[PDB]
């Protein structure tokens, strides 16, 4: 079957540079209109440009205009979005995707696309978490608040995987200074908060940071 | 063109006939695609020119309309069909897409089980003070989660995250956040999360006085 790959995404700071590649397997993308989408955290999808067949035409969102610039390498079956000037807002899934159908015509829709690549655009530098207990005031709560770490993700565990049963772990929110911030929590009963013990396992690859906190009544 | 989805949110069950309309600012007579995405994958062709079912699509999507006013219908959703569906308008070198809609599954109303947990004694060093609240397997989605502080209501110093819906349950799980200054905090004694939902016909409140 057609795959589309993207490459090149990550982190990037506020007034950076990155390139994005787009890679294919099974198909040759000369007889192809390319195209990248980007989804926004939302989640709805922009149209960010378009490079016609021999690169005649590159057509740009008014949002990126000047800023990007996408190319075809029809040779080695390439195509790139080389982005400059990067703002916070170009924070992003980028996906590349062909515009076609089983019969080209000279208005098809995207009949391809890649599964994206997280583009993250950011002052903020490599931070690990600070990690806080969630205390305990029939059924009752606890957890583990992970504050001020960049960038994401971050791993939760309780009870070095022992306790999976009523686990939420939630998605980071962005604060005005530019980290994460999460937090993971665990329904148990309420007799067990003297008794059992709860301690949280996090994980901050990028720091290398690991942290046990356990989480008592205050 | 501006394309406007409706509704931004579709609860669903299977074998229900459902309906996703996609309206443009100006006509743009049958240049429209639906896609559908699932979440962390990429999105999938259905139906372009407003009404060709891309080969492969299951029959049970239909793409109708023409100029201003287009319908995406599923007759007979199927448990794979729980997604996220796109408009696309489609020119020569360039395309605009409506904002999306995501089609949930549809249980009975469940109340949350509300807590509150107040700032840890390590973080007031730090210079802020986190309180936390926590809304446990509700359904629908929607919850509103109002801070009170000495009796006066907070806004703007509060974000709120919400769990993907269950696998096994089908319900949410919301975390509201409250983030103030340890001056702020230290200076106020009562701190309260109030809750309401669709399965409560009770306001639920759940409170904490510094220093216990
Ligand atoms: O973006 C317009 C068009 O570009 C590509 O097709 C080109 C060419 O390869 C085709 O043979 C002719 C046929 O009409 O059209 C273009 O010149 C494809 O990306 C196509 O899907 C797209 O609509």
């Amino acid at each position: 079957e057609v795959q589309l790959v993207e490459s090149g995404g990550g982190l990037v700071k506020a007034g950076g540079s990155l390139r994005l590649s787009c890679g294919v397997s099974n198909f040759r993308i000369s007889a192809h209109t390319m195209n990248w989408v980007r989804r926004v955290p939302g989640g709805g999808l922009e149209w960010v440009a378009s490079i016609s067949t021999s690169s005649t035409y590159r057509d740009y969102a008014d949002a990126v205009k000047g800023r990007f610039t996408v190319s075809r390498d029809d040779l080695e079956d390439f195509v790139y979005l080389q982005m400059h000037k990067m703002r916070v807002e170009d924070t992003a899934i980028y996906y590349c995707a062909r515009k076609g159908s089983d019969r080209l015509s000279d208005n098809d829709p995207f009949d391809a696309w890649g599964p994206g690549t997280v583009v993250t655009v950011s002052p903020a530098s490599t931070k690990g978490p600070s990690v806080f207990p969630l205390a305990p005031s029939g059924t009752a709560a606890l957890g583990c608040l992970v504050k001020d770490y960049f960038p994401e993700p971050v791993t939760v565990s309780w009870n070095s995987g022992a306790l999976t049963s009523g686990v939420h772990t939630f998605p980071a929110v962005l604060q005005s200074s530019g980290l994460y911030s999460l937090s993971s929590v665990v329904t148990v009963p309420s007799s067990s908060l003297g008794t059992q013990t709860y301690i949280c396992n996090v994980n901050h690859k990028p720091s290398n940071t690991k942290v046990d906190k356990k989480v008592e009544p205050k | 063109v501006v394309m406007t989805q409706s509704p931004s949110t579709l609860s669903a069950s299977v074998g229900d006939t459902i309906t996703i309309t996609c309206r443009a600012s100006q006509s743009i007579e049958t240049w429209l695609a639906w896609y559908q995405q699932k979440p962390g994958k990429a999105p999938k062709l259905l139906i372009y020119k407003a009404s060709t079912l891309k080969t492969g699509v299951p029959s049970r999507f239909s793409g109708s309309g023409s100029g201003t006013e287009f319908t995406l219908t599923i007759s007979g959703l199927q448990f794979d069909d729980f997604a996220t569906y796109h408009c696309q308008h489609y020119a020569g070198y360039s395309a605009t897409f409506g904002q999306g809609t995501r089609v949930e599954i549809k249980r009975t109303v469940a109340a949350p089980s509300v807590f509150i947990f107040p700032p840890s004694d390590e973080q007031l060093k730090s210079g802020t003070a986190s309180v936390v609240c926590l809304l446990n397997n509700f359904y629908p989605r929607e919850a509103k989660v109002q801070w009170k502080v000495d009796n006066a209501l907070q806004s703007g110093n509060s974000q709120e995250s919400v769990t993907e819906q269950d696998s096994k349950d089908s319900t949410y799980s919301l975390s509201s956040t409250l983030t103030l200054s340890k001056a702020d905090y230290e200076k106020h004694k009562v701190y309260a999360c109030e809750v309401t939902h669709q399965g409560l016909s009770s306001p639920v409140t759940k409170s904490f006085n510094r220093g216990e």
